[PDB]
Parts: structure tokens; sequence; C-alpha cells
């Protein structure tokens, strides 16, 4: 085959349902946690227990 | 849903409530209703209902052992400027939290803010649910159950609430579901 055969070959696809809500959830709590963390650090802050 | 959930923690000898014991359950809780209520900072929804719902949460936790009890966020979200369910949800948790603390300044605030607040209604809604959870009955003894106490309900009834109707009507329930209909007992 090696002399003249030649088959395109793609990337394994990952059509999974529970891999890709767990990628979408995860995805969405971690934005969702930086962009939370980030607006808390550059402006006033409260803190339920001391030095938090 | 979350807030029902909350059991009352286990505090050992009174431990001061920090993040060494918070507990395991409680602290995804905390990290859910924290997120969302900063969602709700910059991504408002209808009535502001995340905002009660989590202003809520945190008096849940606060009532079991496991927030210090600090009225702190209540009384900031108390103000003039915030949406009217935002301030009866905070003035919930602050007469919740002068009756379970006790609190002197507490019920001097909400005093103070019965007499001058510029909306009529919130003035009407404060009274009401002082009403409904007093912060002592007549039955109980209360360190705030003074002859100051007494004087300054009396001059809300008779002056102070003389432009309403609806205020001294509900000076007039407060008056009866703290003292009753006779003398204030605890006078000289």
């Amino acid at each position: 085959p090696h002399t003249y055969i030649k088959t395109p070959t793609y990337r394994e696809p990952v059509s999974d349902y529970q891999v890709l809500r767990e990628k979408a959830a995860s995805q969405r709590r971690d934005v969702e946690r930086a962009l939370t963390r980030f607006m808390a650090k550059t402006g006033e802050t409260q803190s339920l227990f001391k030095d938090d | 849903a979350l807030a029902n959930s909350v059991t009352p923690a286990v505090s050992v000898n009174n431990e001061v409530r920090t993040l060494d014991n918070l507990n395991p359950d409680v602290r995804l809780i905390l990290e859910e209703i924290t997120r969302f209520l900063n969602m709700e900072k910059l991504l408002p929804s209808y009535r502001h209902t995340i905002t009660v719902s989590c202003l809520r949460a945190i008096r849940v936790l606060q009532k079991n052992g496991h927030v210090p009890s600090d009225p702190a966020l209540f009384k900031s979200y108390a103000e003039y400027g915030h949406f009217v369910d935002i301030r009866i949800a905070a003035l919930e948790a602050v007469v919740d939290y002068t009756k379970v603390d006790r609190s002197y300044e507490e019920l001097q605030w909400l005093l103070n803010m019965i007499q001058n607040d510029p909306v009529p209604y919130v003035r009407h809604k404060i009274l009401n649910m002082l009403t409904k959870n007093p912060p002592f009955t007549k039955n109980m003894e209360s360190p705030l159950c003074n002859e100051a106490l007494v004087d300054q309900l009396w001059k809300l009834m008779n002056s102070g609430t003389s432009h309403d109707w609806r205020l001294r009507c509900g000076a007039v329930d407060l008056y009866f579901t703290l003292f009753g209909l006779s003398r204030p007992s605890c006078l000289p």
C-alpha cells in the first residue's frame, strides 16, 4: 500500500452527550468563578468571616 | 431549596464561626449563593428575585451557627436607593436579627427608619414585620423593656405618626403586641 495508496484521515471526534454536558458545565462554572473573583478583587468587598 | 437544606451546626464551646469550622456541606451552599448574588450585581433578573432569595438564604445560614451573626450586610441592603423588594427582605433579616440577638441599637435603627424614611410603604412594612416577629412579647422578660422604649413607642403613637393614619394604627398594633392592653409592666 505505501507505494501508491492514500486515504485522508481525520481527528477523533468527541460526540458524547455526557462529556459535552460536563465540558460546557465546567467551562461555565470556571468562567463565572473567574469573573466574580476578578470583580470582587477590583472593588469594594465584604467577607462573612474575618480576613476572607 | 438550598436554604431549606441547612440544619443547625454543631458549635463546640461557643466556638467563633470561622473558615476552620465551616461545614463541608455549607461551603458549597455559600459558594453558590455568593456566585448568584455577585452575578445578580452584574446581570439582574425580575423583582431582584435572586437578591431576595440570597439575602433570605444568608439569614438562614446566620440563624444556624454557620455565618457570623452580623447585620451589616442587610443594613447595607436596606438603604434608600435599592429596589423595594431588596429593602423589605433586608429589613426582614434585620428584624429577625434584633429578635434573636436582643440588639438594642438595631431596634433603635429600625425605629429611626420608621420615623424618617422617604417611602411610606417601607415604614408601614417595618411596623408590620416588627409586629409579626416582635423583639419581645408581653410575657417575656427582656433587656429591651425600659421606660425609654415605652416612652419612645408612646411618643410614636401620640406624635410622630400623625401624618399617615396607617403608621399610627401600626404603632398601636406594635404597642399592643409588645406591652398589651394594660399599663406597661416594665415601668415605675
